[PDB]
């Protein structure tokens, strides 16, 4: 399927607050995690470029953005995989992706590009894909941030 | 004196299903990042004449998937308590691949409270 428009699927992160402390306590166990497998996700493209690597990274993130229904996240981590498995050979430039966002207007007042990072053989084409999809990824992620953060009145 | 054993290779999910498992008033869990691991800690708690009343298993996990750690758990040590998968594809199929491996019950992800309970009530010896 493509790209679900809404940033939270609230009928699953509700489960996670119906047991509610713990709820944000998880979020931003999220959090760090997230900003570790990115970079390890970058370190991979810059050097190893190990496209297994990639698959595995994004297995690991998909399994915990999915879990706290940060399914925009979730997506862009399959296709990562995908890529990375070499079943796919296309990826979304950012306008066409955050032009299905149910709520457009999280995006004003904010550069979706500024967490933007680049790298530099058939793996070629795969790599960059993957670290256009990670940049996508970062986006999401600072925009699933947004409105956790208006959610729980704190910024996370 | 219920003990669990949660197997799952992401540390949030583990979370989630600690934090279910102790909202049932269960104290005493385990968890493991892989299938060898499980295995490892099933083997330890086997080495002390102790034992899990029940293991939430993770099906799709890379380096040893839940199956082969549910056949080794199973075959190598003897363990006869029930395995649940935790699953992401509670298709039928898969469902039965599970069972085959030595599973005997299923949670689909993402994991709902009614039904771990559930689970807990029909096949956990010991919960309250």
């Amino acid at each position: 399927s493509t790209i679900p428009s809404e940033i939270i699927n609230w009928t699953i992160l509700n489960e996670i607050i119906s047991m509610d402390d713990f709820s944000k306590g998880l979020i931003i166990q999220f959090i760090d995690q997230a900003q570790t497998t990115f970079a390890q996700m970058q370190r991979q493209l810059d050097g190893e470029k190990n496209l297994t690597e990639l698959d595995n990274l994004g297995h690991f993130l998909k399994g915990s953005s999915a879990a706290l229904g940060l399914q925009r996240i979730a997506w862009v981590c399959e296709r990562i995989q995908n890529l990375g498995r070499k079943m796919e050979h296309f990826f979304p430039n950012k306008t066409e992706l955050v032009n299905t966002l149910s709520d457009k207007s999280i995006i004003n007042g904010i550069n979706i590009d500024e967490d933007d990072e680049e790298i530099k053989d058939e793996n070629s084409i795969y790599l960059i894909l993957i670290a256009k999809a990670l940049n996508q990824s970062r986006l999401e992620f600072k925009l699933a941030r947004i409105e956790l953060s208006k959610y729980y009145n704190t910024n996370l | 004196s219920v003990k669990i054993l949660v197997v799952e290779d992401n540390h949030v999910n583990q979370e989630v299903i600690k934090r279910m498992l102790n909202l049932e008033g269960i104290e005493n869990i385990e968890l493991a990042c892989d299938g060898q691991e499980a295995f490892d800690k099933v083997k330890e708690l086997t080495s002390k004449g102790e034992n899990y009343n029940m293991i939430f298993m993770d099906v799709q996990m890379p380096k040893v998937d839940g199956l082969l750690s549910t056949k080794m758990i199973r075959r190598d040590l003897g363990y006869t308590s029930p395995i649940v998968a935790l699953t992401a594809f509670a298709d039928d199929s898969n469902i039965k691949e599970c069972l085959e491996s030595g599973m005997n019950g299923f949670l689909s992800k993402p994991i709902k409270r009614p039904k771990l309970k559930t689970i807990l009530t029909e096949f956990c010896a010991a919960y309250q």
